[PDB]
């Protein structure tokens, strides 16, 4: 017997979006007033600075690079990261005044669900909150907006069962570099971290 | 059972890789795209030597390739079993070395040495049990050469116990390609010397001489040559895959051929072969087969062993044939050539039989043997090599790489202390 | 099955090194997923079982419902990795009143209670690998006073790394053991 | 009976003529008889052309010569192949 | 009779042309009663559910038929229509032109 003739669910389409052609950090770099230039030694393609990073003006150098982590073709996308990377991990205590100005684009580059977008954003979160050996207190108000993706891909894992697994040195996993971030950040958030990230993804479980 | 993991670095490597799995997928009777369609069920007692299931009726073989430029992985792709290889397992660079053995061993060696441990852990640890892995490259140029030097001695500290099965061809001495030969050679060598449990020499010049001897094809390719080198390839571990009546390994040839362990190098031969309008005059039997096999036209290595002595000799045999045979054609090849086998070690030749022989072929069999014939090889290369190093000029591009001037010499004293070793092992 | 077999020094359960591994063992998984992988930690390839609900993902040996162990070393090893989430495990023994037991464990327990049919145990691990050693015929001789026969079925559920499961004849120490089977 | 039978089978007929199935397990076996006329016609080309390579000169070079030799050299080839992909007793094929 | 085993083996009733499943039926009933008169129930099932499906396949054959005739119908008619139209925009837009290049005259 038959009662009802309905509608049918929504495939899982959470992964394949990918835009294009976003950032303002490009229109900085098109008319070469980004001070950062391209090395190309044969071993791995190396950066070099314009302006030597002691002279660098943080606050408004900084949050233009997390805009160009938005960026999909590849100069853009290159100097965005080891810009970002760079500056963050030698920036030192300079790093705290910029976090109200470098969440927004971080939080805008991780509203995309891109493919690739998040785990370059994932691993910005582990290194941004791994400057000097504070700043990681001071992303508990940030939570509530960085958060809130992180709970799309959490539960996503590759099941496989008995056969090896052969990513790892790519390391593409989202789960496992979800994971990663969380235990990162909560490690280094402090007592409230766990309060604050417990309500926002219920999943989680404690690492104190 | 017992499997064994397959790398193949080099250009050469990996054409002649692409071949031997093309040779052995038709053997074992596998789809170009790993789906099994053969007829015989002894084709799955010991598949699980060379292939990894894929659930879904999928077999992917152990095969590792290595490459400083994505150009040959390209090609291999763009071949008919391409998509039998794992895409992961393609694990290349950006930065060539354009035959320059230094900048591959040291620039690109060091990046690509973490990476590529990675992918041959996880198939050594893939398997219930490991014997050996196995390598295919040149030594004249830069990317196989310094290269699988590098990953040879990384897996002697990684595994002591495996065996270590090096294939590897000698530059030709008469015409080769490349100003610079000499060089990547003398480097090369003294790293096999240590490592490397067994290593067998093959030269392009012998190839020509067996194609136009023998074969008489006009205009011969790359592909007759790689499918020689891949029916050598078949028939060494042929015996691990099929059941036979007098059944030898890669330990047991080892332990057999080799005497003292730096007196390695082995030549490679391989029987029947006609021209393609004789094999019907040609009455294939055992005598035939042995003949064949002992004849110096056949044999593929440029060092004929007339002009010295033979150590250890070994014949191993593919299809249904009469031990009593074997065993005598064996004695009659011992007592008619008393000249040419040392006084001091009776019983020189070593004898095999398995049961299954290759497609189209009825007999077959395979020669492997040891000589001091291997000393003319290193003279030549030293010779050349010599009025090279007097000229500093062309070492100063790997003086480049951080490489000291030093290390040539200790290499060139290491070949002369083989060269006399392979000397006084004669009286 | 091991009814038969010559049982003296080492009988290994489970291995990750290997082809298939869990080739031996039964699978169900609910909420999460199994997966095999390599750990930095160790640099060798290990078993991974994570899910949102322990009690709904586990691995049990035999695989065949009906059939049972005869393993006759009393201790079981158990080598796991301590993944800071909730764990449980259950072990299935025979005893000399012709009866089955099955003793569940859990970290997320609270009492010890040893009401007939299941005995239930709480433990605490430390972060990382862990070297559990379970005494079966002791626990058996203290806890409910009867006497031990063969072991007869194994379960172990997620949020843990396993790469060993395996039974001794008697306790070892420290490298009086194949260096394999110990922790590098 | 007749009238019954003739409704039965038209409406029967007006069914099955919409729905087809895959050709996946469809994909046609050659028979015995196509195996063997295509085996003959590859063995007798091959013994043909084996015969013209037996009949050739010593010491003849020159572009024509050499390019018979060459082209003979792989038709036999590619014969020879063929007729190894033709040997097996089942061959599934989809013509077109 | 050949056929009349294998629908009680579990025969898809569709490999069966048409043509012969009338012929079929009454050796099937007539099977499954001798295999019903020995005391063999299993026999009698499967003969049971081979004649069931053949029924019900036939029953849904005659309700599905005449749909599949009616859509065919009703196509054909909207092509036809579609033809039609084309050829009267045709119309139109040269007659459009044909005034507008009397209006050109008339203007000049
Ligand atoms: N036998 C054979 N050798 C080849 C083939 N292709 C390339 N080679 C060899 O590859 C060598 C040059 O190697 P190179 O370009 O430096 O790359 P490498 O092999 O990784 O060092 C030459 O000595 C060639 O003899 C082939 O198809 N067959």
């Amino acid at each position: 017997r038959e009662v009802a003739p309905v509608k049918r669910q929504k495939r899982s389409l959470h992964k394949k979006v990918s835009p294009n052609q976003h950032t303002e950090f490009r229109r900085f770099y098109d008319r070469g007033d980004i001070p950062v230039r391209l090395v190309h030694t044969t071993f791995k393609n190396a950066i070099a600075w314009s302006v030597d990073p002691s002279v660098l003006d943080y606050q408004h150098y900084l949050p233009l690079f997390f805009d160009g982590l938005r960026e999909k073709e590849e100069p853009y996308r290159f100097f965005a990261r080891k810009g970002t990377w760079e500056l963050l991990k030698n920036g030192g205590t300079r790093v705290l005044q910029c976090i109200p100005q470098v969440v927004i684009p971080l939080k805008k580059a991780l509203d995309t669900r891109d493919m690739d977008i998040v785990p370059v954003a994932l691993r910005t979160m582990q290194k941004l909150v791994k400057s000097s050996e504070l700043a990681g207190e001071a992303l508990i108000p940030f939570y509530r907006q960085l958060l809130p993706v992180l709970n799309e891909f959490s539960l996503c894992n590759k099941n496989l069962g008995d056969r090896i697994e052969y990513g790892q040195r790519k390391k593409e996993n989202i789960g496992d570099l979800i994971q990663e971030t969380l235990e990162c950040l909560e490690l280094n958030g402090g007592p409230e971290a766990f309060i604050n990230i417990q309500y926002m993804i219920p999943t989680y479980q404690s690492a104190k | 059972v017992r499997e064994i993991v397959h790398i193949q670095a080099g250009q050469c490597g990996n054409q002649i890789g692409a071949k031997f799995w093309e040779v052995i997928s038709d053997e074992h009777g596998i789809d170009p795209t790993g789906s099994y369609h053969g007829d015989s069920d002894l084709q799955l007692e010991r598949i699980n030597v060379y292939y990894n299931e894929a659930t879904g009726g999928k077999y992917v073989p152990r095969a590792i390739l290595v490459d400083l430029e994505p150009g040959t992985m390209d090609s291999v792709r763009a071949g008919q079993f391409g998509q039998l290889f794992r895409p992961d397992n393609f694990v290349f660079g950006q930065s060539g070395a354009g035959n320059n053995w230094a900048k591959g061993y040291y620039t690109e060696g060091q990046e690509l040495c973490e990476s590529i441990l990675d992918v041959i852990r996880k198939e050594a640890e893939s398997c219930d049990c490991l014997q050996g892995f196995q390598l295919v490259h040149s030594l004249g140029g830069g990317t196989g050469a310094g290269l699988g030097t590098l990953l040879l001695n990384k897996l002697r500290e990684e595994y002591p116990d495996r065996i270590l099965s090096t294939y590897s061809i000698v530059p030709s001495p008469k015409v080769s390609d490349t100003v610079v030969e000499p060089y990547n050679c003398t480097l090369s060598v003294h790293q096999l010397v240590e490592s490397a449990d067994e290593v067998f020499c093959i030269d392009n010049e012998a190839l020509y001489d067996i194609c136009f001897r023998t074969l008489k094809l006009t205009t011969p390719t790359y592909g007759d040559l790689n499918h020689l080198v891949s029916m050598v390839m078949s028939g060494t571990t042929c015996a691990l895959r099929f059941p036979g009546q007098l059944n030898s390994d890669l330990r047991k040839l080892a332990v057999n051929l080799v005497p003292f362990p730096r007196l390695h190098f082995f030549i490679v031969g391989f029987a029947p072969l006609t021209s393609r309008g004789s094999q019907q005059y040609r009455a294939l039997t055992v005598p035939e087969l042995t003949s064949q096999l002992f004849d110096n036209k056949n044999m593929m290595a440029a060092c004929d062993p007339r002009r010295g002595v033979y150590l250890t000799a070994s014949a191993h045999f593919r299809g249904r044939m009469s031990s009593k045979e074997v065993d005598e054609q064996m004695l009659n090849i011992q007592a008619r050539n008393t000249s040419y086998f040392v006084e001091w070690i009776p019983s020189n030749v070593k004898s095999a039989i398995c049961d299954i022989p290759p497609r189209g072929l009825k007999m077959a069999a395979t020669f492997i043997g040891n000589t001091t014939a291997f000393r003319e090889l290193f003279t030549r290369v030293d010779s050349q090599f010599q009025k090279m190093y007097a000229r500093r000029a062309f070492i100063h591009w790997y003086v480049n790489e951080g490489l000291e001037t030093v290390e040539f010499d200790e290499a060139r004293s290491n070949m002369t202390d083989l060269i006399q070793e392979y000397e006084m092992y004669e009286t | 099955m091991f009814r038969d077999k010559y049982q003296a020094g080492f009988l290994n359960l489970f291995y990750s090194v290997g082809s298939k591994p869990l080739s031996i063992w039964e699978q169900h998984v609910e909420n999460g997923y199994i997966k095999r992988l390599t750990d930095p930690d160790i640099r060798s390839c290990v078993l991974e079982i994570v899910s949102t609900t322990v009690n709904n993902t586990y691995i049990t040996c035999p695989i065949d419902p009906k059939e049972e162990l005869a393993i006759k070393l009393p201790f079981l090893v158990l080598v796991l990795k301590y993944l800071k989430k909730y764990f449980t495990f259950e072990i299935q023994v025979l005893d000399d009143m012709n009866m089955r037991r099955r003793f569940r464990a859990s970290n997320f327990q609270s009492k010890t209670r040893v009401k007939p049919f299941v005995c239930t145990l709480p433990m605490r691990l430390d972060p990382g690998w862990n070297q559990i050693q379970f005494n079966l015929s002791d626990f058996t001789r203290r806890a409910y006073g009867t006497n031990y026969i063969e072991t007869l079925r194994v379960s172990v559920f997620a949020n843990c790394r396993v790469r060993r499961i395996y039974f001794s004849d008697r306790l070892y120490t420290e490298d009086e053991v194949p260096p394999e089977y110990r922790l590098i | 009976k007749q009238e019954a039978a003739d409704e039965a089978e038209y409406w029967d007929n007006v069914r099955e003529s919409m729905v087809p199935e895959d050709t996946e397990t469809r994909c046609r076996l050659l028979s015995e008889e196509e195996r063997i006329e295509i085996l003959n016609g590859l063995y007798a080309n091959l013994a043909e052309n084996k015969k013209r390579y037996a009949s050739l000169s010593f010491g003849q070079d020159n572009l024509s010569f050499r390019r018979k030799k060459e082209e003979m050299e792989r038709e036999a080839a590619q014969l020879e192949a063929d007729i190894k992909t033709f040997e097996r007793p089942n061959v599934y094929i989809t013509e077109n | 009779n050949p056929t009349r085993k294998e629908m009680a083996k579990g025969k898809k009733t569709a490999e069966v042309p048409p043509n012969v499943r009338p012929k079929v039926m009454p050796l099937l009933k007539n099977s499954r009663s001798v295999k019903v008169s020995r005391i063999n129930y299993e026999s009698s099932d499967r003969y049971d559910k081979a004649m069931d499906q053949l029924d019900e396949y036939q029953i849904d054959s005659r309700r599905l038929g005449p749909r599949f005739q009616r859509v065919e119908a009703i196509q054909r008619k909207l092509d036809e229509a579609r033809m039609h139209y084309n050829d009267v925009r045709l119309q139109v837009h040269t007659q459009r032109q044909q005034y507008e290049a009397l209006e050109a005259a008339a203007a000049e």
